[PDB]
């Protein structure tokens, strides 16, 4: 069993030829060690040393290359042979990887055997040009009821999750991942959005938690999590999105579709300036590598939507962006907020308040906007937006004798607002987004009081079910609301806020 | 070389230690039986009930 | 499933623990000195073959 | 399905609104629709009988 597999692997070791260029470390400190040697070195080639760590070469200076210690310091010693490996930055990538924790490298850290993989792509490959890509108009449902509404997300548009610091800002990434069960499940391949999670610089228990519960969701199987923990080293932690994007073209060339969420880019930046600083490399702005937003924007635009003549793929994006105390002012997040197109501003005060999730309607904003949205949802929910910004405006009002018509405001307005919380870590299907939504914007529960509007969203759901499941299922299909629809759905909402 | 010497080494010289499925059953939840069929039993049997309730509420239709 | 899963990886960490006792039964043996032989005319062949 | 019972049921229920006579008679209907409910759920939630001999 276990034995015939080691015997296997000894004898799937074979002996080994003359390995061109060699170098010896002229000095290794600080996780830099600069070698001195590697007369043919390609820039950013990975470079494998004595010890065993691997490293990558960013700077090749003019007498000595600099090479980056892809782990502890320990392992490399001054002077020891620093084989040349001879190719560029790449990991595995392929429709095997789905289901796998892979790291950095791509070596399976899962521990469920070899990755199996159809290429090995290189990690710093350029975005899709002007002629190739094809505007986005395809709706992304991400089940959450006020994502799907508020602030629709299509496919192959990166929109910014940028907010304060804790505040379950996964959580709201996670339950993407989690609706996208429902049609991934099925046989319409024009329909599966392939996953891929991207957790960087998270502590081993945290990913090990994401792990978790993204099999008991019975997730994992549309799901490849590149993982490159806290613990390791700056380089890999560096490279993780640059690998994991790669991951993410296999899906997008081959032409599925796939949404990559980079978790969380506040991170990313910071093992950058780690490696820059650490190698010398002029300083900048608020001390963090000079160019940095050169850095962000080209991880960030191999996001894309291919045209036609490309094979229709597409590569949404979702970067996560920490904000150090909600300062939006801040240097890391203005310019990724710069290089984004779209953002979701979760707001810590509404996180306290019970709104959980927590987007705070105002400061998030759709620039792709109504090309997503599954035209159902559009309908009937144009409304939604514009009643909800009345109740902004006339919410500080809420502190004596107010006319009827700010009083209509606040009643319809706070009952909104309640409805559209959603319980965490569970998604909720558009077919029955729809419906709900529906029963707010026609007023109907504008009556119910505040404490039952929460019951009575899950009974209009059961309600819904066993009254009129033909009306769901023509809903879900039809995809559009035609008006012998919405007919059919007044008298439906009718019925069950009567009983 | 080193290859065939590690190669021989290993198969040879050692291979799996004990190890019994008696172990195991202690680190797995076995079986146990769905106990019970659950049946249920007839409730309001009779014009006991009948009786009872034309005669209870009284409330007419309005 | 999962501790016959478990088991084989506690196998597979036991039986190479036992690997490295094995090579430092290796590491001292004249084979040692033996196979510098070995490698002497294995580098003779690769170079030249080159 | 059960839908045909319960569609008679909630016509009938907002019909049972136009009888005061009801107490505790629209209780035991909305009890029926519970458990029915359940049942739906239930079905719906179903596992295979047996384990896969094949894969598992």
């Amino acid at each position: 069993e276990v034995s015939s597999i080691l015997e296997e692997r000894i004898k799937g070791v074979s002996d080994e030829a003359n390995l061109n260029e060699t170098g010896r470390v002229l000095a290794v400190g600080d996780g830099i060690a600069r070698v001195f040697g590697l007369n043919n070195i390609q820039a950013e080639e990975l470079v494998e040393f004595s010890s065993g760590v691997k490293g990558m070469a960013l700077n090749l200076e003019p007498g000595q290359v600099g090479i980056v210690l892809f782990g502890s310091d320990r392992l490399v010693k001054e002077g020891e042979l620093v084989k040349r490996t001879g190719n560029i930055v790449d990991v595995p990538v392929g429709p095997g990887l789905l289901g796998r924790v892979v790291d950095a490298l791509g070596n399976p850290i899962d521990g469920k055997g070899p990755i199996d993989a159809a290429g090995r792509s290189r990690a710093q490959v350029k975005a899709p040009g002007i002629l190739p890509r094809r505007s986005v108009h395809e709706p992304v449902q991400t089940g959450l009821k006020a994502v799907d509404a508020l602030v629709p997300i299509g496919r192959g548009q990166r929109e910014l999750i940028i907010g304060d610091r804790q505040t379950g800002k996964t959580a709201v990434a996670l339950d993407t991942i989690l609706n996208q069960k429902r049609w991934n499940n099925g046989s319409d391949e024009s329909k599966k959005l392939y996953c891929v999670y991207v957790a960087v610089g998270q502590k081993r228990s945290t990913v090990a938690q994401l792990v978790q519960t993204l099999e008991q969701h019975d997730a994992m199987k549309y799901s490849i999590i590149v993982a490159a923990t806290a613990s390791e080293a700056a380089p890999l932690q560096y490279l993780a999105p640059f690998t994991a994007a790669s991951i993410g073209e296999w899906f997008r060339d081959n032409g599925k579709h796939a949404l990559i969420v980079y978790d969380d880019l506040s991170k990313q930046a910071v093992a950058y300036r780690q490696l820059s600083l650490l190698l010398r490399r002029p300083p900048g702005r608020e001390a963090y590598p000079g160019d940095v937003f050169y850095l962000h924007s080209r991880l960030l635009e191999r996001a894309a939507k291919l045209s036609e003549k490309e094979g229709s793929g597409s590569l949404t994006a979702l970067p996560v962006i920490e904000t150090q105390g909600g300062d939006v002012s801040a240097y890391i997040p203005t310019n990724v907020i710069s290089i984004t197109d779209g953002q979701i501003f979760l707001e810590a005060e509404l996180f306290y308040k019970g709104i959980r999730p927590a987007i705070n309607v105002g400061l998030s904003v759709s620039r792709v906007g109504s090309a997503a949205q599954v035209k159902a949802l559009k309908q009937v929910a144009g409304s939604l937006k514009l009643f909800l910004a009345q109740y902004r405006e006339v919410a500080a009002f809420a502190q004596s004798d107010l006319d009827a018509s700010t009083k209509q405001t606040l009643v319809r307005g706070e009952r909104l607002t309640q409805l559209l919380k959603q319980n965490q870590y569970s998604p909720l299907a558009t077919e029955e987004q729809v419906p709900l939504i529906y029963a707010g914007v026609n007023g109907h529960l504008d009556g119910i009081e505040l404490s039952r509007i929460g019951e009575f969203e899950s009974s209009f759901l059961s309600y819904l079910k066993s009254n009129h499941n033909e009306l769901l299922t023509e809903i879900r299909e039809k995809g559009e609301l035609s008006k012998e629809l919405l007919a059919s759905l007044k008298s439906a909402t009718e019925s069950f806020v009567a009983t | 070389n080193v290859i065939q010497d590690l190669y021989l080494r290993e198969l040879k010289d050692t291979k799996l230690a004990p190890s019994t499925l008696q172990d195991a059953e202690g680190n797995v939840k076995p079986w146990n039986p769905p106990q019970k069929p659950n049946l249920p039993e007839l409730e309001l049997q009779g014009p006991e009930a009948l009786k009872a309730y034309t005669e209870q509420n009284v409330e007419t239709a309005h | 499933v999962r501790y016959e899963a478990s088991l084989r990886q506690l196998e597979q960490r036991q039986l190479a623990k036992s690997v490295i006792s094995r090579v430092q039964s290796e590491l001292g043996n004249p084979k040692f000195q033996e196979k510098v032989l070995q490698q002497s005319i294995s580098e003779i062949e690769q170079l030249l073959s080159k | 399905a059960k839908s045909a019972a319960n569609k008679l049921d909630w016509a009938k229920v907002i019909s049972s609104l136009r009888i005061t006579g009801s107490t505790a008679t629209q209780l035991s209907s909305f009890k029926k629709r519970n458990d029915e409910a359940r049942r739906q759920l239930l079905e719906l939630q179903s596992q295979p009988t047996e384990v896969d001999f094949s894969h598992y």
